[PDB]
């Protein structure tokens, strides 16, 4: 009823760019240091 | 033909120099021309450069 359960090339050797970038290298290097 | 025609600053223009005492010895001239000319041929002889 109702009731249930539910309820290559590695070697660089870089030449000349060293050069055009150390002015921006030693504007870090100096506060660095 | 003007051999010592230079720039008088003095009087504004060009004139002879050697009636304004503007004189030097040669070996100013001389040493500064070989000089330059070495350096110059020395730098030309350039192809590279090299990062240590």
């Amino acid at each position: 009823s109702s009731s249930e359960d539910e309820d290559a090339g590695e070697g660089i050797s870089v030449n000349t760019g060293p050069k055009g970038v150390i002015n921006d290298w030693r504007r870090f290097k100096q506060l660095e240091t | 033909g003007e051999k010592t025609a230079g720039i008088n600053v003095r009087k504004g223009g060009i004139s002879n120099i050697l009636e304004e005492l503007v004189v030097q010895p040669l070996l100013v001239s001389v040493s500064a021309l070989t000089l330059a000319t070495e350096t110059v041929r020395s730098i030309l002889k350039i192809d590279d450069v090299v990062n240590t």
